C-alpha cells in the first residue's frame, strides 16, 4: 500500500528523515468520487454498480472523510419482492456528513448476490468503507488513503 | 497515448534477446503490460503479462517459463524482456500492449517489434472471400464457456491489418471500442462468439482474432483472414 | 395436498387420536408438523415428524403430554394425546414446515390441511 | 503524485471523530451526552494545491492496493491496517 | 426460544390506505453468512387454513398480488398491505423457522374501517 | 508459542543473528494429517470427532495450507431427524485445494452441543483453522505452525 | 525437530494467498474478479524434506500452546498471532 | 488512556517494558467505592437510552463479586426490552450471590446504559450496554504494567 | 494516585486466566478438557492497602479516556488496546 | 469545594488581560470549568470551557474566538485565562464553574472576580416583584426542543443574588440541588421550562436565568428579578 | 518406554532430599509427570504435577503446598524434586508418573524411589480373601459426580503387585492399556464405579487403587487386597 508521508507542505509517497512519534499521526482520509470530477446524477451513477456473485464483502475503516454533496441512499427489489442487498451489520450507518441524500429505488433483476462497484472505488458507511452496497443506509462513493500528519 | 518498442534486431540463436516497450501520455503504475508474439502461419501467442506496480509482479507463458525474464524500470517509466536462446522457431515480430489492470477491456494499444534469428478457442471458418459491400459472419468457438458470474463475456476481438499493429474492435464480449466503427457488432451466445460485419471495406480485410480473459494463459484465435476477392 | 378425519369428541383425562394422511409427493423424506390454532389464541407448534427417521422432534411444552408417529405402509402421520383437557379443544392442522436445517427434512413450506377438531366433553 | 485526474476539487472540507475534544463540555458518560452523530468535529482544509488535488490521485494509486489486500484476507472488518503499517515501519529500520 | 410479539395487535385502515405491520423478535433471525433471514408472513381468513403470504420476509409467493410487501431485519419485521381491498380483511401471523421450536405470533386482525 | 527458524535447509525452533526484516515474511502455514500416519478412511477418521458441551469453539488464521487428499463434509443428523453440528459462521466456507470429497453423513447418535477433535487437532477450513466442526462446509484435519521465512 | 510423528510425508503442495500471482492478469477490481477460489497459488517442496518432516514435528509440538492461548482468550477469531509475535520478538530486543 | 507502572505512577527510562505479558488490564468493582447494592438502589443507576452504539472492551483479569446482577426485564407489551445476548458473552464467572431481576415493565428504549459511567463486566469483557440473560458486575477497568 | 473515594479496600480477591498454568494437569485438548469456568486461576494481593484502592482510583482516573476512546472508535469489540499500548510505548521511544 | 479567583484588575485598551481560577477540595482533573462573563445588567455569557483531564482541550465562544486562551497547570491546580485585544464594552465580571464532566449537574461553586477597561432562549415575564408570600412562576422558552433521547431535560436554572456569585436552584430537568431550599421547583416540558417557587422570600430576590446544557455554546436567557 | 528414579535416598531429619527420574523412549515435552507418594501405610497420595512443557508451569497440593519444588531439565531430559522441611512422617518411597497432558489415558509406567528420615473416594472391600478360578469384584465411590460432560468417567485403577512399583490397569472407564489381559474390566456410570476381574488368575494379586483426574488437587482412594 502506497503510504503518503507529509512534506512541510507537500506529500510524498512511499529514510530516517521521516518520523512519527505515535500511531495518531497516523490518519486514514475518505476522499469521495466526487471530488475527482464524477457525474452525479442518479441515471449515470447507478451504472456504475453492478450485480455479482462468489465474493464475499470486505470492509476497512477510515478515520477522516469529507462532506458528500450528493450520497446514495439504495432499496431495490426484484419483481418477487425479495431484498436483493445484504442487511447492514451492526456497527454501519449513514454517512455522517450529506448535503443531500439521493432516496434511489429501483426494480433491476439482481443477478448476483451482492452488488459492487464499477470503478474499484469503496462505499463509505460511517468511518468504515466497505466494497458491497447496503440496504437503506446512505453510502458515498470513495476511496481510503493512509497519510501521516505533521508534528 | 502512445506505445513505442525495440527497433529491428537480428540475434545468434545462442544471443539472447533484450526488447523494450516504451509507454507515453498515461499512468505507467496502473495498467497492465501484455506482451504477445505474432509468428507468421501460427497466428499469435501470449508470451507474458507484466504489472508496473511497486511489486512489479510478473507471469510467463508455461512453454516459455524460465527463458524469459521481464523486469520494469520507473524512471523511464519503460519495460525490458531478455531472454535467454532465441531459437530459430521464435523468429517472430513481438508486440507490446497495455490493458487496464482494473477490468479485462481489452487490449488497447499496441507496438511492432522485430526479433529475428488452457482455453482452447478455434475459429470455425478459416477466410472468407468476399466482395465489398456484402455483409458479412464470423464466429469463434470456445471449448470452455466464458461467461462470468458478472453477466459480461470476457472475449476480445482484435483485427491486424497486413503489417501493422492489431487494432482492437470489440471487448467485454459486446461494448465497442472507441474509434471503432459503428460497423461492427458483436454477440456472444458464451460458447460460440460471432460477430456481424455490417459492409466490408478495403481498410477492413485483415486478420480477425479473438482472445479470453476469462482464465489466464489468455488464449488467443486461429485468425480468420478477410480479404476482398 | 393433506387430509384428515373429523372432528372428534373425547372425555376429560383420555386419548385422542387425530390422523394426517399425506397423499401426493414422497412419503420417504418429508417434515410433517402439527400446529394447534387455539380459538382466537394464536398458533403454536406442538411437532413435528420425519417418516424416514420415525422419532418427532417434540417441542418443550408438548414433549411431556404428545406422542407422534409416522407410517409409511399407509403413509399417514398420527398424533396422540397422552391426556386430553379442556383447554386442548383447538383446531390441530398438520402440514409441511420446517426450519434452518433444525429438522428441514426437505423443502421449507408445504402446504397446510383442512384441519381437525378436538373437543372436551 | 502526478495529477491525472479530469477536474479536481482545489479545496477540502474534512470531518473527524478522532480529535479528542468532540464532545468538549458537554459531557462523556454514554448514557448523557450526544448521538451518534454528534461526536464529529470539522474543519476547512484548503492549505495547497500540492497537499489537495494531490491526495485524490494518491487514492487512486492506492485504491488497487487495497483492493488486494482485502481480496487476500479472509478479516471481514479489518480495523489493524494503520497498525500494521506501524509495525512494518518501526521494524524496518530495527530488524535485528 | 424465540418468542415473537406483533405490535399492532388489531389494525383498521380504510380501502386504499397503506397498512403497516410490525412484528419484533426476541432473538435475531437473520442468517449471517447467507443474508437470508427466516421469516414468515401467514394471511388466515376465518375457515380456512392459513397460507403461506410471503416466506424469507421479502420473497412474494405465486398467485400473491404484488400489493403484499414484506420487508425488515434481525429482530423487526413488516408487512405492507400496500392497498387494502375489500377481501384483504383476515388475520395476520408471524413466523420464525430460524431454530425450533416453530413461534408464531398472537396475531393481528386486519379489517374494513 | 513455539516459532520456527531456517537457516537454509532446517528448522530451529524458538540468536542475534536470527534476524527478521519485515512483517511480511511471517507466515502461518496449517498442514493436514494425510502425511501423519493418521488413516484416512472414514470409519476410522470418523472415531477422531466427539462431542461435547459447554465449551467456546475458538478459530485461527493460518495464511498457507498443504493439499488434501482426503477432506470431510459433514451433515450429521440426529435420531429424530434434526441436524445438530452447529450452523456454519459467515467468512468460513469449504477447504480450498481437495481431491477427494467425504460426504460422510448419517451419524445418529450425536449428543453434544459442539463436535471437537480427540487428537487436539484443528479442522482447517479456507485460511480459518478451527477447533469445532461447523454444517454442510468442508474441511481437513490438521495442524497450524507459525513460522519465519528467511530473507 | 526430531520426529516423534510416526510418520513424516517428505514434501509438500502448498496453498497460499498472500502471494500475488492469483490475480497477475485478470482484474483487482472486485467487479470484474476471481472467485473465492482464484485467491490461491500453487506450490511444490519435492526438494527439502528434513525441513518438512522437522515442520510436521514443529505443528506437533506447537498445538497445545495454541490450543491453550485459545482457551484463554476471550476473542472467538483470533487474527492477530503474528502481530504479537512481531512485538514479542521487537519488545524483547529494542524494549528498555 | 492512563497507564499504570509499578508504588503506583500513572504515567520514562527508569520503568521498562520488557514484554508483553507484562500489561494487564483489571476489572474492578465498585464493590471497594463502598456503593449500596441492594435491588431498588442499583435499579436507579441505570437508564434506557437510545441512540448510541453498544461499545465493549476487553479486560483480563477481575475481582470476586460480592453481588452480581442477572436482568431479565419485559416490556409490558411482552416483548424483551434488552438486547439478545451476543456472541462469546458469558456471565461473570466469580460471583457469590446473583441478583435476579423479575422485570421493571416500561422499557424507554433499547440499550440500557450506567448512569455513573461504570462498566458492566460479563466474563472478560466489559462493555457499556446491559445484555439479557447474563450475569453481570457493575465496575471498572484499569490498565496496568505489571513487574 | 490519592483516593477521593469514601471507602478503600484492601482485600482484592482476584481472579484471571492469562497465567497459561490455569490447567495445570486435567487435559489442554478441548475435547478432555476442564469447563469454561474451571480455567481461572485465583488469589488474593496482600501487598498494600494503598496500591489496591490506588487502583480503584486509577480505575476512576481512567473510565473517561477509556469512554472518549471507545465513542471514537466503531469496532463494536476493541480487544486490541495493549497491542496499541505496547506501540506507542516503543515507538515514541525508539521510533524515527 | 472551594473556589477563588483573581481580584480585580483594571487595564486600557489594546492589551492583554490574565487571570486565575484556583481550585480545592475535588478531584481537578475530573471536572470541567465553565468561564462566563458578566456585564453589569446584561445578564451572563458564556466565556468557555476546559477539561483539565489528560491533555487539555479548551473550547472557546465564537463570539470572542482568536481572543481568549485559558490552560489549566496541574502542580497548583489552577487554571489561567488569557483575553487579547480588550474592547470597551468587554469590562464584566468573570465567573469559573466546576461542571461535572459525567452529566450535566449545573454550577454549584463560582468565583468573584472583575475587569476594568445556537438555541436561543427568551425570558417571557422580565420581572415580577411581588410581595413576600406569594407563589411565583418563571418561564424560559428555546427555539429548538430540550428533549434527550435518554428522557431528561439539561435545563438549567440558576440565582444572581445581588452583587455575589450564581446560585444554583434546579438543575437537569427538575431535580434539586442540596443546599437549596425546597420551595424551589420547576417543570420541563421540552419546549417551555417553568420554575414555579411556592412562596417569595426576602432571599429570593434577585435575577433568576435559564441554561440549555444540550449543545454548545450553552446560551443564557435574559433573566427575571424577582 | 523406559523411566528410572533415583538411587536409595536415605536422609536425617530435617535434610533436604532432591530425586531425579529420567525420560527414555518418549518425547519429554509432551507428556506430563505427576510425581506421587506411598508411605508404609496403604494410603497413596498425590504429591504433585510438573508439565515440561515451555515455561514448565507446576501444581503442587494443598497438603504440602510451597515445602517443596520441582524442577525441569531441557537438555537431560530428567525431572527431579527437592523437599527440604524433611520429618519422620515423610518417610516413604516415592514414584514417577506420565500422563499425557492431551487427556487422562492414564498413567503408562512408574519409577521408584525410596526415602527414609477435594473429592473424598473411598472403596468398599478394603480387604479381600481370594480363591483361584473366580471372579472378583471391587467397588470405589466418590463424593462428586466423576460423568465429565464429554460423557466418560475420569475414573482409573491401577495395580501394586506386591513390593513392586504400580501397574496401569484400566483409565476412562471401561477402556483397557495396551498389555492388560482381557480378565481386567471396569464398569460403572457417575457416582459409583467398580473393577470386576472375570476371573482372578493366581498370578495377578496384589493392591488396588481407584484413582480420579476430573480435579485437581488429585486423590487417591484406600486401595483393595486381591
Ligand atoms: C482514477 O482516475 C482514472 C482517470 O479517470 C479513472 O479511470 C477511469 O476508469 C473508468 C473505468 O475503470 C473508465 O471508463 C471506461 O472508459 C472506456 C473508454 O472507452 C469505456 O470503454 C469503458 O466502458 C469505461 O466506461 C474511464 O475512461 C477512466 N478514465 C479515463 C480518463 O479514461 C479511475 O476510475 C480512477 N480511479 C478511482 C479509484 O477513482
Ligand atoms: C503428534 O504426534 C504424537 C505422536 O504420535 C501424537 O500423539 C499420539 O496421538 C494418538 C492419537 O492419534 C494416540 O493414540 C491413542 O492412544 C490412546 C492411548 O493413550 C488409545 O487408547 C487410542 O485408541 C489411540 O490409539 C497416541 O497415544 C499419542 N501418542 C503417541 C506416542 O503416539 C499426537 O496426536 C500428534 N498431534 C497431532 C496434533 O496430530
Ligand atoms: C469516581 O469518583 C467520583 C468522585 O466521587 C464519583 O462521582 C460521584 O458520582 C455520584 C453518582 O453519579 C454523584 O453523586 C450525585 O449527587 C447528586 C447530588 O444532588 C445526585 O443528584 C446524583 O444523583 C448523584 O447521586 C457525584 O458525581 C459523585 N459523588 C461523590 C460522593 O463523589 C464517581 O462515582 C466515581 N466513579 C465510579 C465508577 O465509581
Amino acid at each position: 500500500i502506497p503510504l503518503g508521508v507529509i512534506h512541510n507542505s507537500t506529500l510524498q509517497v512511499s529514510v530516517c528523515r521521516d518520523k512519527l512519534s505515535s500511531t495518531n499521526q497516523l490518519r486514514s482520509v475518505g476522499l469521495n468520487l466526487e471530488g475527482n470530477g464524477v457525474a452525479t446524477d442518479v441515471p449515470s451513477a447507478t451504472k456504475r454498480w453492478g450485480f455479482r456473485s462468489g465474493v464475499p464483502p470486505k470492509v476497512v475503516n477510515y478515520e477522516a472523510g469529507e462532506w458528500a454533496e450528493n450520497c446514495y441512499n439504495l432499496e431495490i427489489k426484484k419483481p418477487d419482492g425479495s431484498e436483493c442487498l445484504p442487511a447492514a451489520p451492526d456497527g454501519i450507518r449513514g454517512f455522517p456528513r450529506c448535503r443531500y441524500v439521493h432516496k434511489v429505488s429501483g426494480t433491476g433483476p439482481c443477478a448476483g448476490d451482492f452488488a459492487f462497484h464499477k470503478e474499484g472505488a469503496f462505499f463509505l458507511y460511517d468511518r468504515l468503507a466497505s466494497t458491497v452496497i447496503y440496504r437503506g443506509t446512505t453510502f458515498a462513493e470513495g476511496v481510503v488513503a493512509f497519510l501521516i500528519l505533521p508534528q | 497515448v502512445q506505445l513505442v518498442q525495440s527497433g529491428a534486431e537480428v540475434k545468434k540463436p545462442g544471443a539472447s534477446v533484450k526488447v523494450s516497450c516504451r509507454t507515453s501520455g498515461y499512468t505507467f503504475s496502473s495498467y497492465n503490460i501484455h506482451w504477445v508474439r505474432q509468428a507468421p502461419g501460427q497466428g499469435l501467442e501470449w508470451m507474458g503479462v507484466i504489472n508496473p506496480y511497486g511489486r512489479s509482479t510478473t507471469l510467463y507463458a508455461r512453454r516459455f517459463r524460465d527463458r524469459v525474464t521481464m523486469t520494469r524500470d520507473t524512471s523511464t517509466s519503460t519495460v525490458y524482456m531478455e531472454l535467454s536462446s532465441l531459437r530459430s522457431e521464435d523468429t517472430a515480430v513481438y508486440f507490446c500492449g497495455r490493458l487496464y489492470s482494473g477490468a479485462p477491456y481489452g487490449l488497447d494499444v499496441w507496438g511492432q517489434g522485430s526479433t529475428v534469428t488452457d482455453i482452447v478457442m478455434t475459429q470455425s471458418p478459416l477466410s472468407l472471400p468476399v466482395t465489398p459491400g456484402e455483409p458479412a459472419s464470423i464466429s469463434c468457438r470456445s471449448s470452455q464457456s466464458l461467461l462470468h458470474s458478472n453477466g459480461y463475456n470476457y472475449v476480445d476481438w482484435y483485427l491486424q491489418k497486413p503489417g501493422q499493429s492489431p487494432q482492437l474492435l470489440i471487448y467485454l464480449g459486446s461494448s465497442r471500442a472507441s474509434g471503432v466503427p459503428d460497423r461492427f457488432s458483436g454477440s456472444g451466445s458464451g460458447t460460440d462468439f460471432t460477430l456481424k460485419i455490417s459492409r466490408v471495406e478495403t481498410e477492413d480485410v485483415g486478420i480477425y482474432y479473438c482472445m479470453q480473459g476469462l482464465q489466464t494463459p489468455l488464449t488467443f484465435g486461429g485468425g480468420t483472414k478477410v480479404e476482398i476477392k | 395436498q393433506l387430509v384428515q378425519s373429523g372432528a372428534e369428541v373425547k372425555k376429560p383425562g383420555s386419548s385422542v387420536k387425530v390422523a394426517c394422511k399425506v397423499s401426493g409427493g414422497t412419503f420417504s423424506s418429508y417434515t410433517i408438523s402439527w400446529v394447534r390454532q387455539a380459538p382466537g389464541q394464536g398458533l403454536e407448534w406442538m411437532g413435528g415428524i420425519i417418516p424416514s427417521f420415525g422419532v418427532g422432534h417434540y417441542s418443550q411444552k408438548f414433549r411431556d403430554r404428545v406422542t407422534l408417529t409416522a407410517d409409511k405402509s399407509t403413509t399417514t402421520a398420527f398424533l396422540e394425546l397422552s391426556s386430553v383437557r379442556s383447554e386442548d379443544t383447538a383446531l390441530y392442522y398438520c402440514a409441511i414446515l420446517g426450519t434452518f436445517n433444525w429438522k428441514s427434512g426437505g423443502n421449507y413450506f408445504g402446504p397446510w390441511g383442512q384441519g381437525t377438531l378436538v373437543t372436551v366433553s | 503524485i502526478v495529477n491525472a485526474q479530469p477536474k479536481c476539487n482545489p479545496n477540502l472540507h474534512y470531518w473527524t471523530t478522532q480529535d479528542e475534544g468532540a464532545a468538549i463540555g458537554l459531557a462523556w458518560i454514554p448514557y448523557f451526552g450526544p448521538a451518534a452523530e454528534g461526536i464529529y468535529t470539522e474543519g476547512l482544509m484548503h492549505n495547497q494545491d500540492g497537499l489537495i488535488c494531490g491526495l485524490r490521485q494518491l487514492a487512486n494509486e492506492t485504491t488497487q492496493a487495497l483492493q488486494l489486500f482485502l481480496r487476500a484476507t479472509t478479516e471481514l472488518r479489518t480495523f489493524s491496517i494503520l497498525n500494521r503499517k506501524a509495525i512494518d515501519f518501526l521494524l524496518q529500520r530495527w530488524g535485528g | 426460544d424465540i418468542v415473537l410479539t406483533q405490535s399492532p395487535d388489531s389494525l383498521a385502515a380504510s380501502l386504499g390506505e397503506r397498512a403497516t405491520i410490525s412484528c419484533k423478535s426476541s432473538h435475531s433471525v437473520l442468517y449471517s453468512s447467507n443474508n437470508k433471514d427466516f421469516f414468515a408472513w401467514y394471511q388466515q381468513k376465518p375457515g380456512q387454513p392459513p397460507k403461506l403470504l410471503i416466506s424469507w420476509a421479502s420473497t412474494r409467493e405465486s398467485g400473491v398480488p404484488v400489493r403484499f410487501n414484506g420487508g425488515g431485519s434481525g429482530t423487526h419485521f413488516t408487512l405492507t398491505i400496500s392497498s387494502l381491498q375489500a377481501e384483504d380483511v383476515a388475520v395476520y401471523y408471524c413466523q420464525q423457522y430460524f431454530s425450533s421450536p416453530i413461534t408464531f405470533g398472537q396475531g393481528t386482525r386486519l379489517e374494513i374501517k
